């Protein structure tokens, strides 16, 4: 048995609509510690390894050492799209219903049943990245949401500890300069890689926009592309992404 | 021309909705294998799959209105057997008729099992069909087209004993052409004026062999069943039942929901 | 001939858009007792009908009860193309002249067939259930059920109303109580209803465009009536009939 009350249920939502772009099955992995959601997608393109810490949420509770909630991300996120402005999400388990209780002007909860789904985490990472970058999730959503028209590849790059966006496209290859000196990043530190990534893969995490007001970028030669959007009370997101 | 003895009104599939329909099962088949032609449509090993085309696509179509199908089969024997085989695995009610196939179909809508016969033919009226509903099977847009035999028999002002040797005059399947040199007007002047004067085939429509049902209720298709004799033996694209097989079962949740619809006007 | 007057044209056009979401071919009714308009679908499922009593308008000039049959689509459509002010409506030889005076003035022409006035037959029943709520409740509840199935089940519960929805495991349950948010709540006895998921929505679907609350009504097997009266005095009501 598992309970969980979530304030910012609208933001919340936009986390596992996120997820629902890369999986259609995963387990709300709850431990005393939090709520652990990870998996690979299909293409074996992308693992991604989210954690929402106990203080995420307001007041939460699990009976048990570890609980295992397995469902279709589909269904989960359709429910979540009913969420109202004043509401507060509430996730409860049982023996055999996962239920998700919108709390506003009235109450009005969805029932789910439990699914069994195969928690194969891994398995990617021991990994140590050449270049690191903070910025802004905002100003990344606006980069790469406006640059997901052109080109099926997002080659990034590296140089003076600025980092260039570059996309090939149809007709001429257009490219983004994100800098401190600029203005769009934070922090940056490392030399100098240059690779490329699937634009679908990286277009399908700027939904995170709406749930992390800031973000970690590591990238490297020949290595996964590391987005960690971190999110409230010590949460975060993360989403490697395998290079092409 | 057999029946132009009507004035008759179509009807939208919204006042069909959440209705048991008796279609014949031999009238259904030979409709699909005299109408839809992809280049008869063949399979592999060249034999015709047009049958289970029909079956299937039409089927799905019609339960996708909201009208329970139930299929009435009588007695290639083979095509009737592989078509009975795959309405057992879509789920779909069927019945054994002990002689004829539309007089079973009659007597299911005579129980109020169902709302009406449905056939291309008009021999249901004969044998007891409270209602007749034409073109579910098959500008000129061809919608549904309800006979209703209480108003048939006011309008022409006859009795359904009268109907029985209008049709004896006409010609039945017991009398094929009937008498020569009368057709259907002249048949009705003359029994509208007397009653006769086949004796027998007065009794085959009156009362006919038929049977309460023991069904007729929308069950679950199985895929492992519907493949067998289609996707393989029959030669299907599996693509395209994928998409089909999955609205099958997705509109019998709208189609036994529409069975306990009351009508609004049951409280005026 | 006639002449009718009504003070709130907002209003006025709410009616006509609610009718329209049943029929898009409105056929409005001049009686002595005032105008109404009555659709019942081809399924006999669901029906709408406005009632505008003839002490609610500013005036109301008949001698003879007549039939207005609106000339089918594109006439009704004609009227919707319309926008605080006040809507006047005459006799032509061919149909009706209407007049939106705001201090502006517009006319349009509407080619309208008339015969007998029709009877407002009603179902003649008594609803031991009734509550108010405004429009958004109502618009959420409608939403929800037909994400999760295709019925709905209205119910007594205690001093609550319960909603629930939900075809394979998988469940949807609202309560709905006084001041949360229920304006006001009569329980005469304990009902239990079904109804059409669809058919609550497409109802619910025909009342925005009103700023006033909504009454529901319904009993233990019987009908739903729903309707609100507007700001003005007029009535839209809907009615749905259960499953059994
Ligand atoms: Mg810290
Ligand atoms: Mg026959
Ligand atoms: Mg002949
Ligand atoms: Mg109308
Ligand atoms: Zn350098
Ligand atoms: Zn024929
Ligand atoms: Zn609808
Ligand atoms: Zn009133």
């Amino acid at each position: 048995m598992m309970k969980a009350k979530v304030i910012d249920a609208v933001s919340f939502s936009y986390i596992l609509r996120t997820v629902g772009d890369f999986l259609s099955e995963a387990n709300f992995i709850v431990t005393k510690e939090g709520i652990r959601v990870s998996g690979i997608d299909p293409s074996r393109v992308v693992f991604l390894d989210i954690f929402l810490p106990s203080s995420y949420f307001e007041g939460f509770e699990v009976s048990q050492e570890k609980e295992i909630i397995g469902f279709k991300l589909e269904d989960v996120n359709d429910i979540l799209k009913r969420v109202l402005k004043d509401d507060t999400l509430i996730l409860s388990s049982n023996e055999s219903k996962l239920t998700l209780t919108f709390d506003g002007e009235f109450t009005r909860s969805f029932e789910l049943p439990l699914i069994q789904v195969e928690s194969t985490s891994p398995p990617s990472v021991n990994l140590e990245f050449p270049f690191k970058a903070q910025l802004l999730t905002i100003t990344f959503a606006d980069i790469i949401d406006e640059l997901s028209d052109l080109g099926e590849v997002l080659n990034i790059h590296s140089k003076e500890n600025k980092l260039y966006f570059e996309v090939i496209g149809d007709l001429s290859t257009a490219k983004v300069e994100l800098s401190t000196d600029n203005g769009t990043l934070l922090e940056a530190s490392g030399a100098d890689v240059s690779s490329s990534y699937g634009m679908e893969y990286v277009a399908n995490t700027t939904k995170m926009r709406r749930a992390s007001d800031s973000m970690e970028l590591y990238f490297g030669s020949q290595i996964p592309l590391k987005l960690r959007f971190k999110l409230p009370q010590e949460g975060y997101g993360d989403f490697y992404i395998a290079p092409r | 021309m057999d029946l132009v003895k009507d004035v008759k009104r179509e009807l939208s599939f919204s006042e069909l909705k959440g209705k048991r329909v008796s279609i014949d099962g031999y009238n259904a088949l030979y409709q699909f294998l005299a109408a839809i032609r992809q280049p008869p449509l063949m399979d592999s090993q060249g034999r015709v799959t047009s049958h289970l085309s029909g079956l299937f696509y039409r089927t799905i179509n019609i339960l996708e209105e909201g009208v329970i199908p139930i299929y009435v089969f009588d007695g290639s024997n083979i095509m009737v057997e592989e078509s009975k085989k795959l309405l057992r695995a879509m789920g779909i009610p069927i019945v054994q008729a002990p002689s004829e196939g539309e007089a079973e179909a009659a007597y299911l809508n005579k129980l109020g099992l169902s709302w009406a016969a449905a056939s291309q033919d008009y021999d249901a009226i004969l044998f007891g069909a409270k209602r007749l509903v034409r073109n579910l099977t098959i500008y000129v847009e061809i919608k549904p087209e309800l006979i209703e035999t209480e108003i048939l028999l006011k309008k022409l002002g006859i009795t359904r004993e009268q109907l029985i040797d209008i049709g004896i005059l006409i010609g039945t399947d017991y009398n094929p052409d009937g008498i020569r040199g009368i057709g259907p007007e002249r048949a009705l002047k003359i029994i509208k004026k007397y009653g006769k004067i086949i004796d027998e085939i007065r009794g085959l429509f009156l009362n006919p062999q038929v049977v309460k049902p023991e069904a007729l209720d929308l069950n679950e298709p199985n895929g492992e069943d519907i493949i067998n004799i289609l996707v393989y033996e029959h030669n299907f694209s599996e693509e395209r039942v994928k998409n089909g097989i999955e609205r099958l079962t997705k509109a019998i949740k709208e189609a036994k929901g529409a069975s306990r619809q009351t009508g609004l006007d049951r409280w005026f | 001939m006639f002449k009718i007057v009504y003070p709130n044209a907002k209003d006025f056009f709410s009616f006509i858009n609610s009718i329209t979401n049943v029929t898009d071919s409105i056929i409005l009714n001049f009686t002595e007792d005032g105008i109404f308009s009555r659709h019942l679908t081809e399924d006999k499922v669901l029906m709408a009908i406005m009632r505008i009593p003839k002490d609610v308008l500013s005036e109301y000039s008949i001698d003879s009860p007549t039939s207005v049959k609106l000339d089918v689509s594109s006439v009704k459509k004609i009227l919707s193309k319309a926008s605080k002010a006040t809507i006047e409506l005459t006799e032509t030889d061919s149909g009706l002249k209407i007049i939106i005076r705001d201090g502006a003035k517009s006319t349009i022409y509407i080619k309208a067939e008339k015969g007998q006035v029709e009877q407002l037959t009603e179902p003649k029943v008594n609803l031991a259930v009734n509550f108010t709520t405004d429009e958004s409740v109502l618009n959420v509840i409608a939403a929800d059920v037909t994400l999760v199935g295709e019925e709905m089940r209205i119910s007594t519960e205690e001093d609550k109303i319960k909603i629930e929805a939900g075809e394979e495991g998988k469940r949807y349950v609202a309560f709905l109580m006084k001041d949360k948010p229920l304006k006001e709540l009569s329980i005469d006895t304990s009902a239990s209803s079904s109804y059409s998921a669809e058919m609550f929505k497409d109802a619910v679907k025909g009342l925005r465009g009103f700023s006033a609350p909504t009454m529901v009504s319904f009993g233990e097997n019987l009908p739903m009536k729903i309707d609100v009266e507007a700001v003005s005095g007029g009535h839209m009501i809907f009615w749905i009939a259960p499953r059994l």
